[PDB]
């Protein structure tokens, strides 16, 4: 298996497994679970490898090691977003020293998106998103008390992330995946495991 | 808790919001007395949409300049911020002319536009997304102060390429902080959840603004007249 290929393979496996373990996610209708992931897909993967590559210099890390540099962002599959990822997310992340708790929180606000297309349990998913808001607000307040704007600061990288997401004319790393099915068939079967 | 001299800041934005909300009835006049020889009937819908929107972007620029801190920026950055926020801020303006009952947007020509109106002008694609936003906003019961403060936070969004990004960043913090102060002091429960929900609207703007650009590309493909002012500002060519 290729170097970047198995990175992509692991990167998705880790994503889906991450969500499988978010409190209440799997209690939603499986179809909604696919919808939420199929839709949050890019922004979720992006935010993830963005934060993970804060220490990496001039690059994006992917599924341990494999630090993609601009000189082959196209190979990697992050050609459309590379520059902005480093400056609008990686840099800003490092600048505020955004921790793992916060990251997970934002990622969840992204996963629990009620405006997801065709989502059935919109009301449910919304209540879930709103818990994360509470949890995250209190977490900042407790952890970084002398930073009155941190909560909103963290919340405001969500649009930035969205924009970078819109630049992906596909679901990141999907065609590098071993199987050759449909996003939904891949998600669905990956969910049941 | 408790709002300080953000109170003054809020009166100002809420004032200017109100002030620059509607285009001068003379300009809306020019638009109506422009109908060509027996207008395409679906054109007196499309022309209104694009002509009046020139006025909208202008009003947006008008308000953006009366905002504290905008003058502390260099012309280069002032111009960048303006262009960047235009299509996003436009959606807040439209949302505020949304009629929940008739599910329409009351243009400045007292004409109510609906899924039809826009579909007739050839904008049937995006129309629904627009209406949905209007509905979601109406559902949140976003008031004037929140609306204004919010549009100000958008106008001061440090985008890449800005020369002094750090400065736009710092200025924006003031409005963010005043919105928090305001939302919390409505000493209503949920305050943090409301504040977070208000801010999220900003992520929604990135897709709506993208959609708008997408709509411009298409009108350019179908080769329909997109007012030069709009092409110049949204970089639509
Ligand atoms: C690409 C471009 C042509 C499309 C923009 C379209 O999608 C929009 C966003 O749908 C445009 C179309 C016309 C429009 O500019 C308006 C008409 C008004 O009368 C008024 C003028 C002024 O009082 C605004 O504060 C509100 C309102 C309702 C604006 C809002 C934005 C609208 C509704």
């Amino acid at each position: 298996v290729s170097d970047i290929c198995q990175a992509a393979d692991r990167q998705l496996y880790q994503l889906i497994e991450w969500a499988k373990h978010i409190p209440h996610f799997t209690e939603l209708p499986v179809e909604d679970q696919v919808i939420l992931l199929k839709s949050g897909w890019n922004e979720l993967l992006i935010a993830g490898f963005s934060h993970r590559s804060m220490s990496v210099k001039d690059g994006i890390m992917l599924a341990t090691g494999l630090v993609v540099h601009r000189n082959c962002a196209h190979q990697a599959g992050v050609g459309a977003i590379f520059d902005r990822v480093l400056t609008e997310l990686v840099a800003k992340m490092r600048e505020m020293k955004m921790d793992k708790t916060e990251l997970g929180c934002l990622r969840s606000i992204v996963l629990f998106n009620p405006e997801a297309k065709g989502l059935k349990s919109t009301q449910q998913v919304e209540n879930l998103r709103e818990k994360v808001y509470a949890i995250l607000e209190e977490y900042c307040r407790q952890t970084y008390p002398d930073q009155s704007g941190r909560f909103a600061k963290l919340l405001l990288r969500l649009p930035a992330l969205r924009s970078i997401g819109l630049k992906c004319l596909e679901h990141l790393f999907f065609f590098k995946l071993v199987g050759n099915t449909s996003i939904d068939s891949f998600l669905l079967s990956m969910l049941e495991s | 808790p408790i709002t300080p001299e953000q109170e003054e800041l809020i009166h100002r934005l809420v004032y200017f919001q109100n002030e620059y909300e509607h285009p001068s009835p003379e300009d809306i006049k020019r638009i109506v007395n422009a109908a060509p020889e027996e207008e395409n009937v679906a054109e007196e819908r499309f022309r209104h949409i694009t002509e009046i929107t020139i006025l909208t972007v202008q009003l947006i620029v008008e308000f953006s300049k009366r905002l504290p801190g905008f003058d502390k920026l260099i012309r280069e950055d002032q111009i960048a911020l303006l262009k960047a926020c235009s299509s996003e801020v436009m959606m807040f303006r439209m949302a505020r002319r949304y009629d929940a009952e008739t599910d329409s947007i009351l243009f400045a020509t007292n004409q109510p536009y609906t899924r039809e109106s826009y579909t007739v002008a050839g904008m049937g694609d995006t129309v629904e997304d627009l209406l949905r936003f209007c509905r979601h906003m109406c559902a949140m019961k976003v008031d004037n102060a929140e609306y204004a403060l919010l549009t100000a936070i958008v106008i001061f969004s440090e985008r890449p390429s800005l020369s002094e990004g750090w400065k736009v960043e710092k200025i924006q913090e003031i409005y963010i902080e005043a919105l928090k102060a305001y939302v919390e002091n409505r000493r209503k429960p949920y305050a943090t959840t409301i504040f977070a929900k208000l801010l999220s609207v900003l992520t929604e703007l990135r897709t709506l603004g993208n959609m708008n650009s997408e709509t411009c590309f298409s009108l350019k493909l179908k080769n329909r007249k997109v007012p030069s002012f709009l092409e110049e500002i949204w970089d639509v060519v």
